C-alpha cells in the first residue's frame, strides 16, 4: 500500500497487452541505465543528483513521494516492470550483479525521500518486525546509547530516532562493539538501519533471481517472448 | 630415530601362512641430538614390559641392528619402499656415521660398497628382499600404492598417520615417544599381515620354479627376464645354440564398429579361451617351423612336428586350467577363492607375456613376423566368426579381438541359452584346439563408445532364479583421474538408467538428484576429501620441461621441496583445484591436500568442480538416452547455459 | 589422598553401574520428547582403552544408553551436535545429505591462557590461592549472558583440572548459525593476544557499557587477588613486566616509587596516583589496561565457533585427576572449593562401605541436586512456552 517503496514479493496476477509488455521492459531498462550514469558522474549527496533522478522518475511515470494518494498506475507500472525484468537479467552472472547493484541504489534513493513519519508503517508492511522507543525510554537510556555509540562525534543525542531490533539481525554491528545490547535486543541509530535493510533485501533478491533462472526453460517455449529474453543487451 | 622388527622362524612355503605370523620382535629408539629423553622413561619401560632398547647415539643404534641381523640370520626381509628410500638411507647413514662391519647387512664379506635395484641387490647379497609395493602393483590394481591405501583395502582397517612436523613436539613426554614406537610397531605388523594375506612368497616360488630364474629377481617384477630364462632352458634342453646377449610397429587386434545406445533385451557374449596361445598351438607357430628374414609370413606345412614354443606354452595353459578346476569346487573359504583368482590371473599374464616378448626390440628373442602372423590369424578368426554368426540371421553389436556380442531380442532365458549352445557347437566344430564359451548373459546394456559399456550380469542361483550384478567397462567412473563426487553421481545415474522403471520416472529422479547436488556443492556440506584428483607420474618431477602447465607435477615439486618423503617415478600425487585470487588458469592453481587446511586465503573452487568435473561425466553418460541434454543439465546444476551449446536466439 | 591411575579400570565398572545419574542425563538430552527424534540424532564420542578414539555413536533410548556403554566402559564421554540422520548409520547415507543442524552454545575457559600473568603454579596445575581468577571470569560472562543477551538456561560445570565449561541451551540459542556464534564470541573478547606481544589490551576514550560494568565487577576482587594474593609488585622482575605495558617515559618515576616501598598495596596506590597524573596532563586509561590485561577472561575461538565440535560431557571421570565433572552452583560461586570435588576412588570407597538412589547416600547428592534444579527450571520454560 505504501506504493513509493516496496520489497518485491507476491508476483502479480493481472494480464496485459504485449505492447505494454515490451514498453514496461524498455522503460525499466532505460531508467536503470540512467541510474548508472547518475551514480557514476555525480556523488551520492548533491542536490543535483536527487533532482535529476526524481525528474527522470517523473518523466517515465514511476512512483515517488507519498503525499498524493491515488498514484495506483505508477505502483502497477513498477510492480510489473521489476518482475518482467527479472527474467532477462538472470541469465549471465555479469548481469545479475549489474541488476542487483542498481536496484539497491534505486531503493536507497527511494528510502532517502520518505518524509519522516511514514517509515514506521512501511517497516511493518515489509515483514521486518522492528520497533521504536518513546521519549521517556530515550531519556532513560540516553547515556547508555551515547556511550555505546560508534566513532560518531559528540554526545548530543539528536532528533534521529533509535530503533529496537532482535540481536540476531544486527550481526554486522554488535560484532564490532558499536551498538547497545539489552535483554537480547539491539538499539541502533537511524543512519545504520539503511545498511541492514539493504543487506537483507540483497539476499532475498539473489534467491529470487536464482530460483527463477532454473525454472526459466519452461518460459522459453512461448514464441512471442524470445526477442525480449535475448535482446535486452543487444 | 626408531626401528622395530618382527621375526618368524618356521615360515612354511608349501602351506598357508602361519597363525600368528610372528614369534619374536624387538625395537630400538634413539634421541636426535640436541633433545633428551623425557624422564621416567626407563620406569615406564619396565612397567609395560616392552622389548625396547634405549640407545645413546645413532651409531649405537646402527651397531645394534647390524649385530642383531647376524644372530637372527634372516633369509627373506620384507618391507615397504625398501628399494626406493629406506635402504639408501640405511646405507648412507652407515657410511657417514662410520658404522662397523657393514657387510653384516648381507651374507658375504666385502670391503668397499657401491652406491646409486642394482646397488641394493648387490649390497644385500645372499638375502631376498621383498617390497610389498612392487608385489601389490604386480598382483592387484588400486588407486594409490602408499601404506595407508593398502591397509585400507587389503586389510579393511584404518591407519593413523603421524606427520613429519609433529615429531619435534612429541619429544617432550614419555607417552608420546611410546606412541611413536607403538606406531612403528603397528606399521611393521601391517606390512607383515599384508604380505601374509597376498600370499606373495608361494606365488614367487611357483613362478621361479616355472621359469627357472633366480628367486630374488622374481620379487622385483618385470616379465622379460622370466621369458628369457624359460626360452633359454627350452632351447638348451633340445641341443641348440642361443643368440648372444646385447652389449606401434605391426598390426594388432581388430575392434568392430559398435552400435551406440541402450538395450533392454537379453544379450549373449561369446568369448575365446586363451586365444593367442591357442593360435600358436593350432598353427605350429614357432622359431624352427616358420621362415623369416613389414611383411606377413606364410603358414608352415602341417606335416612337421610341434615346435619349441607351443609345447612350452601348453604347460602354462594346463596349469591355469588346473587352477580353475580347484576354483570350481563348492564350499570354499572366501579368502581361498581370491587367492586362487590371483594365482590364475598371474599365470594368464605369464602365458600372454610370451607373445609380447616377441615384439620387444631389446628382447633376446626379437621376432616381429611371428607376432604379425599371430595378429593376422586373430583378425581372420574374428572376421570369419562374425560373418558366420551374421549368416544365421542374428545381429552383432560389439566385439574386441576375441569376443562377439549378440542381440537375441528375446526375453526367455531357456531359449537364449539354447541359442548360445547352438552357436557354440557350430563355432567349435570348425577348429581342433580353439574353444568358445558363453562368458555371460546381459539383461540391460548401455553402450557408449568403443571399449565403453555398462551392463547388468545375470547370475543364476537355483531353480531358475537369477540375480543381477552391475558391471562397468571403460567408463569415467573406473578411472583414478576424476573426483569421487563425479564418480558417485555417475554411478547413481547408471544405476537409475539400467533399472526396470519407466523411462518417465528416471528423468525426474535425475533432475531431483542433480538439483540436490547443485545446492549441496555451493552450501559446502561435502567433505574436502571428495575433491581430490589422483594422477601418477611417469618421469621424475625435476625432468618435466612443461612443469608450469601440468598441475600434478607442480604439486610434486612442492611436496619434494618442502616436505619429507620424496615422490619419485611411479608414485601418485593427489591435487585439488582451489581459489587463489591471482587470476591464473585452472591448471596453474593446483594445491596439496594439506595445503588447504593449513592456509587461510585458499578456498575450494566450486565452479571448476561443477562445470568441468560433474557435468562432462553426466553429459557423456546420458548421450544415448533421450530427454536429457547438456543445457538441461547445466540449468539443473545452477550453471550458465551460455557456454555449452546455446547460441541462436 | 592421591589418586591412583592403575586402579582406574576396576572402579570405572562400578561408577557406571550405580552412581552415574542416568535418569536426568536422559531427560536433559531428550528435551521433553517434543521433537520427533531429538535424542536419536545425537552424536556421542567415547574414549575406550588403548587410546582408541571412536567418533560416531548413537542410541535409541535409555536402555541402549545403559547396556551399550556398560559393555564398553569408556574413559571419557563427549557430546556432539544433533545431525540430520542417525550418526552411527553415516556410512550408508546419501552423498551430501549429512550435516549438523543444532547444538548448544559451549564456552570453554582454559588455565593455560593465563601463563603470562601467573607466577605460582605450573601450566597444567592449579593452587587454591589463585583459583579465584576463575570466578573473576565467571561473573563477567555469567552477567553478560544474563542481562545483555537475555539467555535464561545456563549450566556451569567444572572441567576437572584447569577450567570451567558453560553450556547455554535456550531454545532459540540451539539453532543459531556459525556466524552468530563467532559474533557473540567476539563481543566477549577483549585481550588481543598476538605473537608474544607485551601489550594485549587496547581501548579508546569512548567506553562501552559492557567494558565498564566489567571494571565495576573486577574492582571488587582486584585488591584481594593481584595486590595481596598474587603480590605481583614485590621484586624487580615482578614489576618490570608491569612497567612494560606502561610507556617508558613513566618508568623513571615508577621505579623510584616502587623502590622505597615494601609490599604491593602501596605499589598499586602509587601506580594509580602516577597514572592519574599522566591522564591529567594527557585518556588512554592506563590504570585500567593493566587490570584488563592481567585479569579479563580469555576464551578459545575454536572451541565455540564450530557447530559439530565435541566437548566433554558432565559427570565424566578425567583419566588423570579422577575428579568427577560436577556442575557449579550459580548462587554460591564464591563458595566453591576446587579441591573439595569428590574423586571416583573416594565415592567408590563410600559406596563400598554401605528406586535406586545410591547417589544420595554418597557425597554426590548436593552436586546432583543442582542438576535436578536446572532441569526443573528448564521444564518451567518448556511448559510456559508451548502451553501458553
Ligand atoms: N596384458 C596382456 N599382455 C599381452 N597380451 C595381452 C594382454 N591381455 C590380453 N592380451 C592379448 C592376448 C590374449 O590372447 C588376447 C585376449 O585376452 P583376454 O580376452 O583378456 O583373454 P584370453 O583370450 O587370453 O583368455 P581368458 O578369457 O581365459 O583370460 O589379448
Ligand atoms: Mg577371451
Ligand atoms: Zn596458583
Amino acid at each position: 500500500y505504501p506504493h513509493c517503496l516496496q520489497f518485491y514479493l507476491q508476483p502479480p496476477s493481472e494480464n496485459i497487452s504485449l505492447i505494454e509488455f515490451e514498453n514496461l521492459a524498455i522503460d525499466r531498462v532505460k531508467l536503470l541505465k540512467s541510474v548508472e550514469n547518475l551514480g557514476v558522474s555525480y556523488v551520492k549527496g548533491t542536490e543535483q543528483y536527487q533532482s535529476k533522478l526524481e525528474s527522470e522518475l517523473r518523466k517515465l511515470k514511476f512512483s515517488y513521494r507519498e503525499n498524493l494518494e491515488d498514484e495506483y498506475e505508477p505502483r502497477r507500472r513498477d510492480h510489473i516492470s521489476h518482475f518482467i525484468l527479472r527474467l532477462a537479467y538472470c541469465q549471465s552472472e555479469e548481469l545479475r550483479r549489474w541488476f542487483i547493484q542498481q536496484e539497491m541504489d534505486l531503493l536507497r534513493f527511494r528510502f532517502s525521500i520518505l518524509p519522516k513519519d511514514k517509515i514506521q508503517d512501511f517497516l511493518k508492511d515489509s515483514q521486518l518486525q522492528f520497533e521504536a522507543i518513546s521519549d521517556e525510554e530515550k531519556t532513560l537510556r540516553e547515556q547508555e546509547i551515547v556511550a555505546s555509540s560508534p566513532s560518531l562525534s559528540g554526545l548530543k543525542l539528536g532528533f534521529e530516532s533509535i530503533y529496537k531490533i532482535p540481536f540476531a539481525d544486527a550481526l554486522d554491528l554488535f560484532r564490532g562493539r558499536k551498538v547497545y545490547l539489552e535483554d537480547g535486543f539491539a538499539y541502533v541509530p537511524l543512519k545504520d538501519i539503511v545498511a541492514i535493510i539493504l543487506n537483507e533485501f540483497r539476499a532475498k533478491l539473489s534467491k529470487a533471481l536464482a530460483l527463477t533462472a532454473r525454472s526459466l526453460p519452461a518460459v522459453q517455449s512461448d514464441e512471442r517472448l524470445q526477442p525480449l529474453l535475448n535482446h535486452l543487451s543487444h | 630415530i626408531a626401528m622395530a622388527a618382527l621375526v618368524h622362524h618356521s615360515f612354511a612355503l608349501d602351506k598357508a601362512a602361519p597363525k600368528p605370523p610372528f614369534q619374536s620382535h624387538f625395537c630400538v629408539v634413539s634421541k636426535p641430538k640436541d633433545c633428551i629423553f623425557p624422564y621416567a622413561f626407563k620406569e615406564v619401560i619396565e612397567k609395560k614390559n616392552v622389548k625396547v632398547e634405549v640407545a645413546a647415539t645413532e651409531r649405537t643404534l646402527l651397531g645394534f641392528f647390524l649385530a642383531k641381523v647376524h644372530k637372527i640370520d634372516p633369509d627373506i626381509i620384507v618391507g615397504h619402499n625398501i628399494y626406493g628410500f629406506e635402504l639408501e638411507v640405511l646405507l648412507q647413514r652407515i657410511n657417514v656415521c662410520k658404522a662397523p662391519h657393514w657387510s653384516k647387512i648381507g651374507r658375504l664379506k666385502r670391503s668397499n660398497m657401491p652406491k646409486l635395484g642394482f646397488g641394493e641387490r648387490n649390497a644385500t647379497c645372499g638375502r631376498m628382499i621383498c617390497d610389498v609395493e612392487i608385489s601389490a602393483k604386480e598382483l592387484i590394481r588400486c588407486k594409490s600404492y602408499h601404506l595407508s591405501e593398502l591397509v585400507q583395502q587389503i586389510l579393511k582397517t584404518e591407519r593413523v598417520v603421524i606427520p613429519m612436523e609433529n615429531i619435534q613436539n612429541m619429544y617432550s613426554e614419555s607417552s608420546q615417544l611410546l606412541y611413536l614406537l607403538e606406531h612403528t610397531w603397528k606399521d611393521a605388523k601391517f606390512i607383515l599381515q599384508i604380505m601374509c594375506e597376498l600370499n606373495v612368497l608361494p606365488l614367487a616360488l611357483q613362478i621361479t620354479n616355472i621359469a627357472g630364474n633366480i628367486m630374488s629377481r622374481t620379487l622385483m617384477g618385470g616379465r622379460s627376464e622370466r621369458n628369457e630364462f624359460l626360452l633359454l632352458h627350452a632351447f638348451y634342453e633340445n641341443n641348440y645354440i642361443v643368440p648372444d646377449k646385447q652389449i606401434a610397429a605391426y598390426a594388432g587386434g581388430l575392434v568392430l564398429d559398435p552400435k551406440v545406445g541402450f538395450y533392454d533385451k537379453f544379450i549373449l557374449l561369446l568369448d575365446f579361451n586363451s586365444l593367442y596361445p591357442s593360435i600358436i598351438q593350432e598353427f605350429n607357430i614357432c622359431f624352427t617351423t616358420v621362415q623369416r628374414v613389414e611383411q606377413i609370413p606364410e603358414l608352415p606345412d602341417p606335416s612337421l612336428e610341434m615346435g619349441i614354443l607351443p609345447r612350452e606354452i601348453r604347460k602354462l595353459v594346463e596349469r591355469r586350467k588346473q587352477v580353475k578346476q580347484l576354483m570350481k569346487q563348492q564350499d570354499l573359504n572366501p579368502d581361498l577363492i581370491l587367492q586362487y583368482d590371483i594365482r590364475q590371473k598371474a599365470l594368464k599374464l605369464t602365458a600372454n607375456s610370451m607373445y609380447g616378448c616377441l615384439g620387444f626390440s631389446y628382447s633376446r628373442f626379437y621376432a616381429k613376423p611371428l607376432a604379425a602372423l599371430v595378429t593376422y590369424k586373430g583378425r581372420e578368426i574374428l572376421m570369419h566368426t562374425k560373418e558366420m554368426v551374421q549368416k544365421m540371421n542374428l545381429e552383432v553389436i560389439y566385439g574386441d579381438t576375441d569376443s562377439i556380442m549378440i542381440n537375441t531380442n528375446s526375453t526367455n532365458l531357456e531359449e537364449v541359452f539354447k541359442l548360445g549352445n547352438k552357436v557354440k557347437s557350430e563355432v567349435n566344430k570348425l577348429y581342433k584346439l580353439l574353444e568358445i564359451d558363453i562368458d555371460g548373459v546381459f539383461k540391460s546394456l548401455l553402450l557408449l563408445k568403443k571399449k565403453k559399456y555398462a551392463a547388468l550380469v545375470v547370475e543364476p542361483t537355483s531353480d531358475g532364479n537369477y540375480v543381477t550384478k552391475q558391471e562397468l567397462k571403460g567408463l569415467d567412473i573406473v578411472r583414478r583421474d576424476w573426483c569421487d563426487l563425479a564418480k558417485d553421481t555417475g554411478n547413481f545415474v547408471i544405476g537409475q538408467i539400467l533399472s526396470d522403471q519407466s523411462r518417465d520416472t528416471i528423468v525426474e529422479n535425475i533432475q531431483k538428484r542433480l538439483i540436490e547436488i547443485g545446492e549441496n556443492v555451493l552450501n559446502g556440506s561435502v567433505p574436502v576429501s571428495q575433491f581430490e584428483i589422483n594422477k601418477a607420474l611417469t618421469k621424475d618431477p625435476q625432468d618435466y620441461p612443461d612443469k608450469k602447465s601440468l598441475p600434478h607435477v607442480h604439486v610434486a615439486l612442492w611436496i619434494n621441496s618442502q616436505g619429507g618423503r620424496k615422490v619419485k617415478a611411479g608414485d601418485t600425487v593427489s591435487y585439488v583445484i582451489c581459489q587463489d585470487g591471482s587470476n591464473l588458469t585452472a591448471s596453474q592453481r593446483a594445491y596439496a591436500p594439506e595445503q588447504l587446511q593449513k592456509q587461510d586465503n585458499l578456498t575450494i573452487d566450486t565452479q571448476y568442480y561443477l562445470a568441468q568435473q560433474i557435468h562432462p561425466v553426466v553429459a557423456r553418460i546420458c548421450e544415448p538416452i533421450d530427454g536429457i541434454d547438456a543445457v538441461l543439465i547445466a540449468t539443473w546444476l545452477g550453471l550458465d547455459p551460455t557456454q555449452f551449446r546455446v547460441h541462436h536466439y | 589422598e592421591t589418586f591412583d591411575p592403575t586402579e582406574l579400570p576396576e572402579l570405572l565398572k562400578l561408577y557406571y553401574r550405580r552412581l552415574f545419574p542416568y535418569s536426568q542425563y536422559y531427560r536433559w538430552l531428550n528435551y521433553g520428547g517434543v521433537i520427533k527424534n531429538y535424542f536419536q540424532h545425537r552424536e556421542f564420542s567415547f574414549t575406550l582403552k588403548d587410546d582408541i578414539y571412536i567418533r560416531y555413536q548413537s542410541f535409541n533410548n535409555q536402555s541402549d544408553l545403559e547396556k551399550e556403554m556398560q559393555k564398553m566402559n569408556p574413559y571419557k564421554i563427549d557430546i556432539g551436535a544433533v545431525y540430520s540422520h542417525r550418526p552411527n548409520q553415516h556410512n550408508t547415507v546419501k552423498l551430501g545429505a549429512f550435516q549438523a543442524q543444532e547444538k548448544e552454545l559451549v564456552f570453554d575457559i582454559d588455565m593455560t591462557d593465563y601463563d603470562d600473568v601467573r607466577r605460582c603454579c605450573s601450566s597444567a596445575d592449579i593452587c587454591p590461592k589463585c583459583w579465584t581468577l576463575m570466578t573473576m571470569a565467571i561473573r563477567i560472562i555469567d552477567r553478560a549472558l544474563k542481562e545483555d543477551f537475555g539467555f535464561k538456561h545456563r549450566l556451569w560445570v567444572y572441567s576437572g583440572r584447569r577450567g570451567v565449561h558453560c553450556w547455554v541451551c535456550d531454545e532459540s540459542v540451539r539453532k543459531l548459525s556459525s556466524a552468530v556464534r563467532s559474533g557473540i564470541v567476539e563481543y566477549l573478547s577483549l585481550v588481543k593476544g598476538g605473537q608474544d606481544v607485551k601489550k594485549k589490551v587496547h581501548l579508546s576514550e569512548k567506553i562501552h557499557p559492557f567494558i565498564r560494568k566489567s571494571i565495576n565487577i573486577i574492582k571488587k576482587y582486584f585488591e584481594e587477588y593481584a595486590l595481596v594474593n598474587q603480590d605481583i609488585l614485590e621484586n624487580k622482575e615482578s614489576w618490570d613486566k608491569i612497567l612494560a605495558l606502561v610507556p617508558e617515559t613513566i618508568h623513571d618515576e615508577l621505579q623510584q616509587s616502587f623502590q622505597k616501598s615494601h609490599n604491593s598495596l602501596q605499589r598499586w596506590e602509587h601506580l594509580k596516583k602516577v597514572a592519574s597524573r599522566y591522564q591529567n596532563n594527557i585518556g588512554p586509561w592506563l590504570e585500567w589496561e593493566i587490570m584488563l590485561q592481567y585479569c579479563f577472561p580469555r576464551l578459545d575461538i575454536n572451541v565455540s565457533k564450530g557447530i559439530n565440535h565435541l566437548l566433554k560431557s558432565p559427570f565424566s571421570v578425567h583419566p588423570k585427576t579422577g575428579r568427577i565433572s560436577v556442575p557449579i552452583d550459580l548462587q554460591k560461586v564464591d563458595q566453591f572449593d576446587p579441591f573439595t570435588v569428590p574423586t571416583i576412588s573416594f565415592i567408590c570407597r563410600e559406596l563400598d562401605a554401605i528406586r535406586t538412589r545410591d547417589y544420595k547416600k554418597t557425597s554426590l547428592a548436593p552436586y546432583v541436586k543442582v542438576f535436578e534444579h536446572f532441569l526443573e527450571n528448564l521444564d518451567k520454560s518448556r511448559k510456559g512456552e508451548l502451553l501458553k
